[PDB]
């Protein structure tokens, strides 16, 4: 956590640097010159379930020689699962 | 702070990449680019600045002030905000985060945040769904970036991204996973705009699809922040698979292999690889690019997991 | 003294739950969620604090954006060196459990994924495809075709 | 077969991911019992 | 090994998805109805499950890895997940004709069901709350999208969303009592929680915050089972769903709440606490359920209400402690599903009829005789009145309520079944005696839910002549955990 | 002389499932 | 949306030219 | 200071289940409650696993993480699907 | 680690404790051999049977034979296993004194 | 032909941008504390800079 | 650097040598540790690891000391980083203690 806090500053300095760009051409320039669209809720449920199951693949990622082949093939096992999904996803149609 | 020099350097960076790219896309098109400003359009990009700073609004609009004149900030801000932890050279990163890789996709998911903010506070309905379609691609594009990412790590130790450019002392991931290289950058190509992948951008669809009120400070930070944007996913693409900032390690005798340098180098053969991709090829109509980053780089990222996670796990790579 | 600022969380979970305008709602969603993610970094816990911030504030409350936006509602511590040789980061010791020990409670999760694909494919297809883009469907023998009105 | 080979020709990029992601699969599955020497 | 019986079903269910899916999208085969054809399917992998885990039985139980960091297996679970196998078939067997009628293309909705299965039979063996909530999270999961199958019509989906909340209100309410639980124990599993639990009394031996997650995790159950103290909007999901929809809810996810909830109070926790609320949940559904009977008019809301009635005779069997009492809990649900499943059978067999009251369902002695004395053994059943297997049931609860002491708890539901008993003896007099509102005549149902009927109706009656299987059966459950 | 092709498989299969039920009780 | 994809399979490219590339 | 850690917590967690209590009419604000009562629990794991100094804490952390946001997922849709066309 | 220690365990002679993987199946008696030939025919049969009505039959009879295979595979060697493990009659103990 | 430097020449002023991003915060790091930066920088680093900086008393 | 202060660099720097040598004071120490871990009941063997590696530095202090201290200004310098100079490491380690 200890290099947190550059990046923590970071926020704010770049808060205050942004505000400088925006207050300089506020200075400047004086008195003389459809219903819905669900496909776009399937597309996001969908990257929820893709991005939640890259957070499942991090740890997974980062430690595999812990998990010697086990691990390994418990995640192809998840992975599998996933990609049952994916193609009744696919299938069905919600990619377009 | 030292935050100074990691932002102001930046946006130099980006200034004089409007200015690279307009050269570059035109050096392409058989045509000098910004050549009578500067000494070879050197100064353009002060004066397209200077240029926007002076142009009067066409109203005012001050009153509406904490909707959307923070919303470019907070876009800007995380364009900028995703560099600290990029390293430039060994103990040059701002801040070694050890989860420094999943910080960067955090900032993404907060990039979708500025995008469908400062695209809703345009009370324009063909431009608010403009920008929920850009945002869309630029999060459908994220899945297979994590997965690449995914395939980059489970190479790496850990996310720390010093140690991802330090684990390629050995080689490059660019070498063994190749296609990996061409799936990212053709991602980093589609989760920025800037692409083959620009329907949302194209060039009309663009201006009259982030905002309503431009008072030219929104037109800037917009395509300050994507030009930002642009330089960190092509720094990016230079940390994960091209050696962070390691050399080919042939020690030569002309060369004293400074670090940085070479960072630099890679993250300019990226950029003018975004460039010339700009200009070489046609558009690909945000129908079929939906449909190609769900079912091309999704399926080919996935598979890559498998095939590198398989291939170091058999024999013990990892 | 960001110790004590989980005050910000705790009056902008008493926000979203006392206020009419769905845009302020959300806001303050967003903010108990950020709130809460720089307290699991006060704690440590980076991972977790990365999986809030995405999994969060850039897929869940994007969701409810999206439900905003469209549809709206109208001295003393002997530090003990050893096992510091080592320092496993947050995802390492996960995934030295997760996918090896307790990895059922994460192939079933798996299935709650599975089953959450299923759902939002099944619920907000919203007859747009085969379930019933398959076509009008007409039979010619029955049809009376002007015998019966 | 026939179809198979319609299938990785209309369909070349689940066709070359169902191959490159058995390369993943299958190494493990089999090459890693192999290697008991 | 160990998990291959819930192996198979996932992979049916998967393989069941992928045919769907494949053949539903497919113009070569026109975009067929795979409902119904998903089912047979449908119903068969359920039975192979049956046999799988039957076979398996004595080898269930094959290692430690699975018992104590996953799930444990134990006879108890067998004998119940036995029996929750062939509670959803038979649920699906009745079904099978609403789907006929129904334009049916939802084939995943047989895949929902299938997985809801599993996740029941994930929730019958999980001995860890986070097992648990889990398998219970995938199994309302399932059955929030039945719920909310029927798109077109809102009244499905409105009913779904009162459901979906009441479902996520009940997992949400029961995990915030698994963390408050995991703090004080500093391990999930219910073995472990069991030895840091065994015997906490509250009053005898503090325990804070045990007791603060007990409080959650118990409510949360009781939402679940639609216990009266937290029924809420569950009687209107009962009404609002078409028939069949809400049999499968009505005794299936019950069932394995109800195995649930023997296996992680009595043997996790032991205070004074969790058998005195049950005590108060019966007394009170079974009151709510006999004035609701007589204030309520709908048939299938007043099976809704019947069954809730019937849930508190259930709960008196966890109140009294002792494990003849678990045991005549058990003898009640047997009873209570065969009634439930032969109920909606009955009111599924008027599938002609629109939603229609009582009195529109009257007038059957002249049409349909042998159905309108069929009708009467299922209000009979739920009555309490004595030849029927309900009144069995009940008794060995009464018996054991005795047993136990709980006179003022069994003396309300004696008062309860007789308060019931009047409205039914009015309901077999508005089926022939009066009240026959227009001589409406009736039509034939498939011959799955005739024999759902058939071999529920005789069993019922048959109970007098050879009840000793069963309560055999019960009593042996009721031991091993 | 034979039905649409597939149904004659099923026959073969029903023959060979009640040959097996048969045989579970005999083996 | 059930309207006409657009299919982007077809024949492959031969140049097709008129029948009067010798003699008319 | 877990007290302080937790007690914040359960404070959340009750201004969840308040906000379901009261919102009963508004839907949207129910499922903002449920998500918020469903961190004050998961915030709850994650602060129980670092004063306890066990991993379990974490694991069950992790897992109601990538279930609460498939329920997110299901009840949002739900929620869309309830607002018929 | 794992191990393969039961509960209830060994009430009938044990044979090979932890059977390999294509040894365990290649103990199939000729009733298990019988046991995952009628599932997968009762599976064969509802499977195209099911089909009849959506014009399936083909492919809803491949796809109920692949239930079929996994699910009467799967009991065939649950039966030979707690066969040659201590869990089932076990009668083929004369393959284990002979060979 | 040496053409392409004219084109070269905006994306070296934005090389000679990045090699200041990344020397700047360097040289600013290493003037605030006399050291590089420490890259691994795990718990087992911070417990030794505080007994270290606990030993020159 | 100075005298054998036993900075971190210089620790980290040595800890080849405190390998090689004062292996039986470290594991004993260590088996004392995993024994019981409460630090009364061996500062005994604390003052004996302290006191052989406290000699061990001085040792390595008084011959070689320009490698010794070029090493440990790598190690003070990149923090106790081993591959950002091997060049010192094998120059100390040559000179004089293999
Ligand atoms: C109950 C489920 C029955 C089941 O799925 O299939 C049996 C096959 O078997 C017998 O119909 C043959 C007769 C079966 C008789 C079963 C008697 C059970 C007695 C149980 C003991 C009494 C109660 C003890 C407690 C019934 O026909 P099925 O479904 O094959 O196929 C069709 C059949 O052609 C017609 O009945 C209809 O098209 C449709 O309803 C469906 O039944
Ligand atoms: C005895 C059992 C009766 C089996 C009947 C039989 O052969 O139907 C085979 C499958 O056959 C086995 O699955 C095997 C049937 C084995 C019968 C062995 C008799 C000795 C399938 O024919 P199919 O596709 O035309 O199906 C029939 C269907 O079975 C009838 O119920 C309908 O009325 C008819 O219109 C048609 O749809």
């Amino acid at each position: 956590m200890l290099e947190f806090a550059p990046i923590f500053i970071y926020l704010v300095i770049s808060l205050l640097v942004s505000l400088i760009l925006l207050g300089v051409p506020f200075l400047f320039a004086s008195n003389s010159s459809s219903r819905f669209d669900i496909r776009f809720y399937l597309v996001s449920i969908l990257f929820l379930i893709f991005d939640l199951e890259v957070t499942f693949f991090f740890p997974w990622a980062v430690s595999l020689n812990k998990i010697d082949l086990f691990g390994f093939w418990s995640m192809m096992a998840f992975l599998f699962i996933l990609t049952i999904g994916f193609l009744y996803e696919w299938k069905r149609g919600a990619l377009d | 702070a030292e935050i100074l020099g990691i932002i102001l350097p930046l946006l130099l960076g980006v200034a004089f990449l409007v200015l690279a790219e307009r050269k570059v896309m035109a050096f392409v098109q058989r045509r000098k680019g910004p050549d009578v400003v500067g000494s070879f359009g050197l100064l353009q990009p002060l004066a397209d600045g200077l240029k926007l700073i002076l142009k009067e609004p066409i109203s005012p609009s001050s009153a509406n002030f904490f909707l959307f004149r923070m919303a470019p900030v907070a876009t800007f801000m995380l364009s900028l905000v995703a560099w600290a932890v990029v390293p430039f050279d060994y103990g040059m990163v701002l801040s070694d985060l050890n989860i420094g890789l999943l910080y960067l996709f955090a900032i993404s998911s907060l990039g979708v945040y500025g995008i469908i903010i400062a695209g809703w506070s345009s009370n324009s309905k063909y431009a608010f769904l403009g920008a929920l379609r850009s945002a869309a691609q630029m999060v459908s594009y994220e899945v297979s970036i994590g997965l690449i990412l995914i395939t980059v790590l489970i190479c790496v130790g850990s996310c720390n991204l010093s140690e991802i450019v330090m684990a390629q002392k050995q080689i490059w991931f660019g070498i063994p996973l190749f296609p990996v290289l061409v799936m990212f950058f053709i991602s980093c190509l589609a989760e920025t705009n800037r692409a083959p992948f620009d329907l949302p951008e194209a060039e009309a669809e663009l201006v009259a699809g982030y905002n309503v009120e431009y008072s030219s400070m929104g037109f800037a930070l917009f395509f300050l922040g994507e030009y930002a944007n642009m330089i960190l996913m092509s720094g990016l693409c230079t940390l994960f698979f091209l050696g962070g900032w390691l050399p080919i390690l042939d020690l030569p005798i002309f060369k004293k292999i400074p670090g940085s340098i070479w960072f630099s180098i890679k993250v300019l053969f990226f950029l003018f690889l975004y460039i010339w991709v700009r200009a070489a090829f046609p558009r690909y109509r945000y129908d079929q690019l939906m449909g190609l980053g769900w079912k091309v780089f999704l399926p080919l990222s996935l598979a890559w997991v498998v095939s590198v996670s398989g291939l170091l796990v058999t024999f013990q790579w990892l | 003294i960001l110790s004590v600022l989980s005050s910000l969380a705790l009056v902008s979970g008493l926000m979203v739950v006392r206020a009419k305008n769905p845009v302020h709602s959300v806001l303050f969603f967003i903010l108990v969620f950020c709130d809460t993610s720089g307290l699991l970094l006060l704690l440590g816990l980076d991972f977790f604090a990365m999986i809030f911030l995405v999994v969060y504030i850039g897929a869940i409350a994007v969701l409810f954006l999206f439900v905003v936006m469209m549809f709206h509602i109208q001295s003393l511590r002997y530090t003990v060196y050893a096992g510091k040789v080592r320092s496993w980061t947050n995802l390492e010791t996960l995934g030295n459990l997760l996918y090896t020990y307790y990895f059922v409670w994460f192939l079933v999760p798996s299935l709650i994924l599975l089953v959450a694909m299923i759902g939002a494919i099944v619920l907000t297809m919203h007859r747009t495809t085969k379930v019933k883009r398959q076509d009008v469907f007409r039979r010619n023998a029955i049809d009376f075709r002007r015998t019966i009105m | 077969m026939e179809k198979l080979r319609m299938f990785v020709a209309q369909e070349p990029v689940v066709a070359a991911s169902c191959l490159i992601g058995g390369v993943g699969l299958f190494l493990p599955a089999v090459v890693r019992p192999i290697l008991d020497s | 090994l160990a998990v291959f019986p819930e192996i198979f079903i996932i992979n049916a269910t998967f393989i069941l998805l992928i045919h769907g899916v494949v053949f539903s999208t497919s113009k070569k085969y026109d975009y067929p109805p795979l409902a119904s054809n998903v089912g047979w399917l449908g119903l068969l992998s359920v039975l192979i499950t049956l046999l799988l885990l039957a076979a398996g039985a004595p080898l269930l139980t094959i290692a430690h890895l699975f018992w104590n960091n996953l799930f444990r297996r134990d006879n108890f679970t067998y004998f119940c997940q036995i029996f929750l196998l062939l509670s959803t078939a038979g649920t699906i067997s009745m079904c099978f004709d609403f789907f006929d009628q129904e334009r049916f293309d939802a084939f995943e909705f047989i895949v929902l069901i299938l997985l809801s299965t599993c996740g029941m039979l994930f929730m019958i063996s999980a001995y860890d709350l986070i097992a648990m909530y889990l398998a219970i999270e995938l199994q309302s999961l399932c059955f929030y999208v039945i719920a909310a199958s029927k798109r077109k019509s809102e009244f499905s989906t409105e009913a779904g969303l009162k459901y979906l909340i009441l479902g996520a209100f009940s997992s949400g309410i029961l995990l915030f009592g698994c963390s408050m639980i995991y703090g004080s124990t500093g391990a999930t599993h219910f073995d472990q929680l069991a030895k840091i639990l065994t015997g906490y009394e509250i009053t005898g031996a503090r325990s804070s915050g045990i007791f603060m997650g007990i409080l959650f995790i118990a409510v949360g159950f009781l939402f679940k089972i639609t216990a009266v103290p937290f029924h809420m909007w569950a009687p209107d999901i009962y009404e609002g769903s078409p028939t069949p929809v809400t049999a499968f809810l009505s005794i299936a996810p019950k069932i394995s709440i109800f195995a649930n909830i023997l296996r992680v109070f009595i043997y996790g926790s032991y205070g004074a606490t969790l058998q005195q609320i049950f005590f108060f949940c019966s007394i009170a559904s079974m009151i709510l359920g006999a004035l609701a009977a007589m204030a309520q008019t709908k048939v299938k809301r007043l099976l809704a209400y019947s069954s809730i009635g019937h849930v508190g005779y259930i709960c008196i069997g966890f109140s009294c402690g002792t494990i003849e009492g678990i045991q005549s809990l058990l003898i009640g649900i047997f009873i209570y599903a065969l009634m439930t499943m032969d109920a909606f059978a009955i009111v599924l067999a008027l599938r002609q009829t629109r939603v229609k009251y009582i009195a529109d369902l009257g007038a059957l002695a002249k049409t349909n005789p042998i159905l309108a004395i069929t009708f009467s053994i299922t209000m009979f059943s739920y009555a309490g009145i004595p030849p029927l297997a309900g009144f069995c049931s009940k008794f060995y609860l009464f018996f054991a309520a005795l047993g136990c002491g709980a006179y003022f708890l069994a003396l309300v539901g004696v008062v309860t079944s007789v308060i019931g008993c009047f409205y039914y003896i009015r309901l077999v007099k508005r089926m022939f005696f009066d009240t026959p509102r227009t001589w409406i005549l009736y039509e034939p149902m498939d011959r799955n839910k005739s024999l759902l009927l058939a071999m529920t109706s005789f069993f019922i009656t048959l109970f007098l002549l050879y009840p000793s299987p069963l309560f055999s059966v019960t009593h042996q459950m009721a031991l091993s955990l | 002389v034979s039905e649409d092709k597939n149904r004659n498989y099923a026959v073969v299969a029903g023959v060979v499932a009640i040959v097996g039920s048969i045989g579970w009780y005999l083996k | 949306a059930a309207a006409a994809a657009a299919a982007a399979a077809a024949a492959a490219a031969a140049a097709a030219a008129a029948a009067a590339a010798a003699a008319a | 200071d877990l007290i302080k850690y937790f007690t914040f917590s359960m404070i959340i967690f009750i201004l969840g289940i308040w906000g379901i209590l009261l919102n009963r009419r508004n839907i949207l604000i129910m499922l903002m409650s449920i998500e918020l009562m469903l961190l004050a629990v998961n915030s709850n794991f994650l602060v129980f696993s670092v004063s306890l100094d066990d991993m379990m804490g974490q694991v069950f952390a992790l897992l109601v993480l990538t279930v609460a946001a498939a329920e997110s997922a299901i009840g949002l849709a739900i929620f869309v699907i309830t607002f018929r066309v | 680690n794992t191990d393969i220690t039961a509960l209830e365990k060994a009430q009938y002679p044990v044979v090979d404790r932890n059977p390999a993987f294509t040894k365990v199946v290649g103990n199939f008696s000729t009733l298990d051999y019988l046991r995952f030939s009628t599932i997968t025919g009762i599976s064969v049969t509802v499977g195209y049977l099911s089909g009849i009505k959506p014009g399936i039959k083909g492919p809803s009879m491949v796809t109920g034979g692949l239930i079929g295979l996994m699910g009467g595979f799967m009991y065939a060697y649950q039966n030979s296993a707690g066969r040659l493990m201590g869990f089932f009659p076990n009668d083929g103990e004369v393959a284990s004194y002979q060979k | 032909s040496l053409v392409w430097l004219e084109a070269m020449l905006p994306l070296g002023i934005i090389g000679g941008m990045l090699c200041i991003m990344g020397n700047s915060q360097y040289y600013i790091h290493k003037a605030y504390h006399g050291r590089p930066k420490h890259i691994g920088h795990d718990e087992w680093d911070v417990a030794m800079e505080r007994r270290d900086k606990k030993v020159v008393e | 650097t100075g005298n054998p202060i036993p900075t971190s660099a210089v620790l980290t720097a040595s800890a080849k040598h405190i390998g090689m040598r004062c292996m039986p004071e470290n594991v004993a120490f260590l088996k004392c540790k995993k024994n019981d871990p409460n630090p009364e009941k061996c500062l005994d063997k604390g003052r004996d690891v302290t006191r052989c590696v406290l000699g061990l530095l001085k040792d390595l202090h008084q011959k070689c000391q320009k490698e010794m201290d070029d090493y440990v200004g790598c190690m003070y310098y990149y923090t106790n980083e081993f591959d950002l100079c091997r060049k010192e490491q094998e120059a100390f380690e040559k000179v004089c203690p293999l």
